[PDB]
């Protein structure tokens, strides 16, 4: 634990208020992940295709 | 009393061990609660600054002379922090503090003093 | 590049240089790939797809040393007479990385 001032609660605070914009932020990277696996998925199944002709 | 008398008119060495001031300054807040008297923080009232300083500040050496008092308090912090005002008070009048951790004599060091916090 | 595949139409694929091995049975073509992982066969291993649905679990297991020998599964040749089902394998392995039967 911490001993419990009135310095203590503002840090925590603050670490709460970071920890709330970092689950944000790795959100609005899991998308951009989402957008280049759909992305490379197509290119997959055509060169798997291709291989099929081949 | 005696280690200022043995130190300075009689020119010996003296280490002092003054053992769990957090009683000490238990008994102040004991006194000071039954006089109806200011708390400080955490109930222990206004003068354990000065009572404490009067305490620790009463060590050193002299101008000219041959002795010296060595202190070595030792605190049993409360909720082993340094928030607490005894062993805060305590590290205010004192010059540097040797603090133990509990996170090595758990791992099995001995002595186990976290150099980080401790400073002379 | 080393090629675990067929039988006999494995020697079309050492026909192109690319080495490889053929047993018929799983274990054997698998002791091989055994120690075409411990003497890695120049990167690549193409696993028939109707012997080996998934070639890659035990051999992560029996090597957890990095992924250059890379594993495939390639295609049977008679089933490629049939139609590659590349819908179905793209279900399968979207399913395979996040779990969801989700279609692109």
């Amino acid at each position: 634990q911490v001993s419990p001032t009135r310095m203590n609660l503002l840090q925590r605070r603050g670490q709460l208020r970071l920890a709330q914009k970092g689950v944000d932020l790795l959100k609005k990277k899991r998308d951009a992940l989402v957008a280049e696996f759909f992305g490379l998925v197509r290119e997959a199944m055509e060169a798997r295709k291709a291989l099929d002709q081949a | 009393t005696v280690a200022e008398y043995l130190a300075f008119e009689h020119d010996y060495h003296v280490l002092v061990i003054l053992t769990d001031m957090t009683n000490y300054c238990e008994a102040l807040r004991e006194i000071g609660a039954a006089r109806e008297e200011i708390p400080g923080r955490r109930g222990y009232p206004g003068y354990m600054y000065t009572d404490l300083a009067t305490i620790y500040e009463r060590a050193g050496v002299v101008e000219g002379k041959k002795g010296s008092v060595t202190q070595i308090p030792i605190l049993s912090m409360p909720d082993d922090d340094r928030t607490h005002p005894i062993p805060d008070l305590t590290g205010y009048i004192t010059e540097g503090q040797i603090q133990l951790s509990r996170e090595l004599h758990r791992k099995g060091i001995y002595p186990p003093i976290d150099p980080l916090p401790s400073l002379s | 590049m080393a090629v675990i595949a067929d039988p006999e139409t494995a020697q079309g694929f050492r026909l192109a240089g690319l080495e490889g091995y053929g047993a018929s049975s799983a274990e054997e073509a698998q002791s091989l790939l055994e120690t075409l992982v411990e003497r890695g066969g120049y990167a690549l291993v193409a696993v028939d797809e109707a012997l080996l649905p998934d070639p890659e679990r035990a051999v992560e297991r029996l090597m957890r040393g990095r992924d250059l020998p890379v594993l495939l599964p390639i295609a049977g040749l008679k089933e490629a007479f049939q139609g590659h089902d590349v819908e179905g394998y793209m279900r399968e392995l979207v399913r395979k990385t996040i779990g969801f039967d989700i279609k692109l």
